């Protein structure tokens, strides 16, 4: 029980070093269009289509995920 | 001819025993025989005459112990070589068996 | 969730208390498992009389709150000052700061019956484990028993057969008496073989009572402790399927509330995104202030939603 | 090699068999010995019952000697039957696969 | 009720990360066992990690720009569009053609990557298999041992029996010898001295052989002992193997699965890399085309557009 | 076993895709099949249907 404890912790190190990564590169991610943007490499017409073409898939997509997660820690 | 196998090989395993039993018996008279002959061999430093006949029953105790070890060696290694055969034809026949019932299906 | 653990408990509650009284081997098992019952009930009377009760009442403000908690005016609504504004979300804030403090309450309250329910399963898997060990032990001693009394019965029949063999010899001695004394006229010895067989016969039938008297009456004990033994082994087996019943509604219930302890961390969770989403808009002037209060009324929909949750478990 | 297998394994449990033969025979043996030996023993304090006395002695010693020779073999034999079972087995594996990658 | 492709896998994966390594230390013959199971075991959670921390999320990528592009590019304008010069049609064809093409290379570099998890998955799935074999093989002839085992023991209880017959024996011999010689002295107290002789033989011969009884039982229980352990020792270890083997047999069944999902998911993105090609194809004809021919190859592509659109749902349900 | 493997992973890798790519091929042919007519009005030529 200890040893599949042990495993559980370790998966679990795994699984947060992923999330980890993850926010590491939304920040980048942030910081490359900030530079993007101050340069004059972008325009705040261009970029805002941009968003509004990933909310209406890949962030709509995350949001559902978010829901959905939730419901299956509480079974509901 | 699976039960007639069986029941052969049920029979080979009476003989395997009956000489498992001889060599073990022959072992035992072989081990008392050294002990009475040794017995006897230290009688006769003292009274020569007259504990000569214990050594001879001791040495013919070895004697008839090692022969029953011998013959049943030569029976042992004769009877697995029969129950060695029949178990074999048992085998291929169980496998045939079951191809059969494989296919079958 | 609740529902499953409301039911689970009113079971637990119905568990009667046993005396193993005629086992001496199962003397400890019956206190230790009077006991373990004797708290799990406080454990339900808890959660039935407060707890279950208290978190229908936090839910219940929260989502009576949610509820006021109307669209949330980013800019400001048609014709207020810029002040009048402030103070109304600082309001709301406060308030949801208050519920927040409610929600992070009722997860210790959750926690805590997570607890109670983990140590009640526990406490009933050790006596199923207790019991489990007493019958499997039991059933070595059943074993030698009929061995025994099979090698008993031997005995026994050799009691009858002396006791049959006597009556053939006193009744075959009779007939040969009676010949020898009709054939006296000597024919003595003949009379003495009669007689001796009849005495013979009369010695038997008395030796072989003597034996079979005993014989059964170590056969009896042999078989009061085999039954005994049996009856023992077969309460065990009772309580222990009760028991292991018992076991599995706990980690049901134990899976439920966990649930539960998860959807008040999620609200809990939820409103501090608020509270965070709207004290940036209070130190915000301009544009950051209308950004940060579109989030807190997306974070409000999350808040509506984890209700919503929670009212289903 | 499956033949020699069948062949030594069939060696194997013969000796275990011998050694639990030798065992019980060896208990028999060292208890009517002991009989012999007693009975022997009290003739030879009431005048020639010295042979007995000597067969009873020996049939104790052989008894006794069979038992620890058996015991000797056993606790020898029992970690070379199971090697012996496991190579069988594993070559019966073996082959098997090898008939299922053909088919 | 069934899943789909992605989740199957992603099941497996989280499942294959939860196996836990075993020591089989106390079974001598399953060290080689534990060791390969062990070693597969750490291969197999290699190959889940990557599959979870990369491969599925780097397919949806692919798949979602796809769909982003089709989404934009719904349908061909097969005819010269209201106001247009013929060149300004050419230069948005001739742009949507390069964009198809890139779609294409990115779908051919999205079944590369199947291929692999495909492979991984399968060397899993074998490894598995082979710890089973081995497992089933160690129990297998343990379980010969253990009926020679139970044949033995049954053949040691008769010799226990012989040695509790002979101490019994020996003490109603010698319970009679006392009666026999108590009564030999009082009749030699008259005038007896064979039947007292007989009674201290009685006697003699009874204590003997309860002695002797006692060494040979004690030895005996001491043989029956080593036998009873080695075969709990054998029906534990059997158990054990038995144990890991439903485990691992579960685990075998979990990668099978993910196998025919994988292999359905390389053939979703070989049709969606073969219907791009397709499109390309009826676009690039349609450039060196004239008036009526331009339109007709120009039809077929928004057919081939219609058919990618479906190829991208397809994908997103697996 | 390594060789048989060797077979599997070209009939798999290759084979099957080589198959897939023939239904796409023939779904490409058919569209233009009926593209022919959908295409060509009231009124056009034996030679440009010939040519088509």
């Amino acid at each position: 029980g200890y040893r599949g404890l042990q495993t559980q912790a370790q998966s679990a190190v795994t699984a947060a070093t992923q999330m980890n990564n993850a926010w590491d590169s939304l920040t980048s991610e942030l910081e490359t269009l900030n530079a993007n943007l101050r340069k004059g490499i972008i325009d705040d017409s261009f970029l805002r289509q941009l968003f509004l073409t990933a909310s209406q898939t890949s962030v709509t997509k995350v949001l559902d995920g978010t829901k959905i997660i939730k419901q299956q820690m509480a079974g509901v | 001819v699976l039960e007639q196998l069986n029941r052969d090989i049920d029979g080979i395993n009476a003989a395997i025993d009956g000489a498992i039993a001889g060599i073990v018996v022959g072992g035992l008279l072989v081990i008392g025989g050294a002990i009475v002959t040794a017995i006897g061999a230290v009688a006769g430093l003292v009274t020569a005459g007259t504990s000569t006949p214990v050594v001879m029953g001791g040495i013919a105790m070895m004697t008839a112990g090692a022969g029953g070890v011998i013959g049943g060696a030569i029976v042992l290694d004769k009877s697995l070589s029969a129950r060695e055969k029949l178990y074999r034809d048992r085998s291929q026949l169980n496998s045939e068996v079951l191809v059969a019932s494989q296919i079958g299906s | 969730q609740a529902l499953h653990i409301q039911t689970y408990c009113n079971s637990v509650r119905q568990q009667i208390p046993v005396d193993f009284g005629r086992f001496p081997n199962l003397r400890e098992s019956e206190r230790q498992i009077n006991t373990g019952l004797g708290a799990a009930r406080q454990h339900a009377e808890h959660y039935l009389k407060d707890i279950q009760p208290l978190i229908i009442r936090n839910v219940t403000n929260i989502q009576d709150y949610f509820e006021t908690q109307n669209l949330i005016s980013t800019v400001m609504p048609s014709g207020a000052t810029k002040e009048q504004w402030l103070s109304a979300l600082g309001m709301v804030s406060d308030k949801a700061k208050e519920y927040q403090e409610v929600s992070a309450n009722t997860r210790r309250t959750i926690g805590s019956l997570n607890d109670k329910l983990i140590i009640d399963s526990n406490n009933y898997q050790l006596i199923v484990v207790n019991l489990n060990n007493v019958v499997n032990g039991n059933n070595g001693v059943l074993e030698q028993l009929n061995r025994d009394i099979d090698g008993i019965n031997a005995a026994i029949d050799g009691a009858i057969a002396g006791i049959v063999v006597g009556g053939l010899l006193v009744i075959g001695g009779a007939i040969v008496t009676a010949i020898g004394a009709v054939a006296g006229l000597t024919s003595t010895p003949v009379v003495m073989g009669g007689i001796a067989m009849m005495t013979a016969g009369a010695g038997g039938v008395i030796g072989g009572a003597i034996v079979l008297d005993k014989s059964l009456s170590a056969r009896e004990k042999l078989y009061r402790d085999r039954s005994q033994l049996n009856s023992e082994v077969l309460v065990a087996s009772q309580i222990g399927s009760g028991y292991r019943g018992l076991q599995t509604q706990a980690q049901s219930a134990v899976t439920a509330a966990t649930q539960m302890n998860n959807a008040w961390d999620s609200l809990t969770s939820e409103l501090e995104t608020l509270n965070a989403n709207l004290r940036k808009g209070i130190i915000d002037d301009s544009f950051l202030r209308q950004l940060f209060l579109t989030a807190s009324q997306t974070s409000v929909t999350k808040v509506l939603d984890g209700t919503k949750i929670i009212k289903q478990q």
